[PDB]
């Protein structure tokens, strides 16, 4: 087969910097006949296909933007990309067509930005779900940065059917969101009056806590 | 303009088979060779195979990891792409993209399909129930909404806020599964002078049950 590596596996970036990252094959890739190289940069950005960024190792497709650079031959691989934008948050995949094709296993590219304090939100169970005989607390941990953060749930000032998840960075701001979701039954809902989301991230020592009170619903 | 669109996704027991289909449109589709490419949820691309154009006598490639199992033909008379999978096993769960591939000169996959999800499993199809996220009656000039959409299989499912005319200011949390079904939830955050005054309504769809749900976020009081 051909043996497609890339490196590194991720990176993050501020914008307006350089960013090089590296592609090699098991093979030469350099076509003896036509004289090119074929390898290709593909930009996938989260939750959508992949798009064309560069064929025959250095030919920027067209309505590609010309911060985008690939170079090298043979079997090493270079894309570079000047000046940075918080768009350009992708996995980078190369692939080689001199044998079939086959892809390389990614370069993922995240973005570093300013520390940024998530805005929490907090919701209490809809009748509609109470109805059924559940009680999903739900609370939003939006646009901070960086990702990591710490969530806990208290009830009546009791630290205790937890979901978490955490969107991919966000493509305008570079910054990430994280929902947290308390799911009970309604017996056990209907015991308790103070639900609580705390929220604990470097950007303060004092946790931002969201809370409500059952009887106040 | 080129159009590149996968259907035939879903969910497929251990064993089955299935065939996805690509219709394409906006270049001339006997020119094209055509490439089946897949992705694992968070895992990289793997091409999987391709069928040459009427040049080259529209003949087959695979890769060693499907060849024997899948096929792909395609209908000139259409313009369209299939891929036939037999014996699925649960690590052929994948996102399957068709793409354009070589014209006989240039070395480059042009254009990419949106993706059909593939999952294979012996889990049942559950609808998602959809539940509206309202401040409570105690909770500014940002207001924060959102829906629940709770223990449905298989994936995908789509939300969009107003029909999609409310996208910025929008998260959609990726789904997670918990003992047998996907959980997900949407966010979406306007200015406060705008709701309750303004309506505010999430769609969500799930493929897997034909499944359309509109879920008005209404005030607690008001
Ligand atoms: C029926 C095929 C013929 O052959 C080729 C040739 O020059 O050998 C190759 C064709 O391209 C492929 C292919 O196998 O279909 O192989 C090339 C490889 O470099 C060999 O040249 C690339 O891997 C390419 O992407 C294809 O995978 C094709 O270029 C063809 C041409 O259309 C002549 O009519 O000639
Ligand atoms: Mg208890
Ligand atoms: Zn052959």
């Amino acid at each position: 087969d051909i043996v497609m590596s890339q490196s590194p596996s991720s990176l993050a970036v501020s914008a307006g910097e350089k960013v090089t990252m590296s592609c090699k094959s098991s093979q030469s890739l350099l076509n003896s006949r036509t004289r090119k190289n074929y390898l290709a940069w593909y930009q996938q950005k989260p939750g959508q296909s992949p798009k064309l960024l560069i064929y025959w190792a250095s030919t920027r497709e067209s309505g590609v933007p010309d911060r985008f650079t690939g170079s090298g031959s043979g079997t090493d691989f270079t894309l570079t990309i000047t000046s940075v934008q918080a768009e350009d948050l992708a996995v980078y995949y190369c692939k080689q067509s001199y044998n079939l094709r086959t892809f390389g296993g990614g370069t993922k590219l995240e973005i570093k930005r300013a520390d940024a304090a998530p805005t929490v939100s907090i919701f209490p169970p809809s009748s509609e779900q109470l109805t059924s005989g559940g009680a999903s607390v739900v609370c939003f941990l939006n646009n901070f940065y960086p990702k990591d953060i710490n969530v806990k749930w208290k009830i009546d000032g009791s630290e205790r059917g937890v979901l978490n998840s955490w969107t991919d960075q966000d493509s305008k701001d570079s910054t990430y969101s994280m929902s947290s979701t308390l799911t009970l039954t309604k017996d056990e809902y209907e015991r308790h009056n103070s639900y609580t989301c705390e929220a604990t991230h470097k950007t303060s020592t004092s946790p931002i806590v969201k809370s409500f009170n059952r009887n106040e619903c | 303009e080129v159009k590149l669109v996968e259907s035939g996704g879903g969910l497929v027991q251990s064993g089955g088979s299935l065939r996805l289909s690509c219709a394409t449109s906006g270049f001339t589709f006997t020119d094209y060779y055509m490439s089946w490419v897949r992705q694992p949820p968070g895992k990289a691309l793997e091409w999987l195979g391709f069928i040459r154009n009427k040049a080259n006598g529209y003949t087959t490639e695979y890769s060693p990891s499907v060849k024997g199992r899948f096929t792909i033909s395609r209908d000139n008379s259409q313009s369209i792409l299939y891929l036939q999978m037999n014996t699925l096993r649960a690590e052929d769960s994948a996102t399957y993209y068709c793409a354009r591939d070589h014209d006989g000169y240039y070395e480059r996959f042009s254009y990419w399909g949106q993706g059909t999800l593939v999952t294979v499993s012996a889990a049942k199809t559950t609808p998602p129930s959809v539940y509206p996220l309202a401040p409570g009656s105690a909770a500014n000039s940002m207001v924060t909404l959102g829906c629940l959409v709770k223990g449905y299989f298989p994936e995908p499912v789509t939300v969009t806020w107003n029909s999609g005319s409310l996208s910025s200011g929008v998260h959609t949390f990726p789904a997670v599964l918990q003992s047998d079904l996907y959980t997900l939830s949407s966010s979406v955050t306007v200015p406060s002078s705008t709701w309750p005054s303004e309506t505010v309504t999430c769609n969500v769809a799930h493929p897997a049950s034909s499944t359309k749900v509109d879920k008005k976020i209404v005030p607690r009081d008001c």
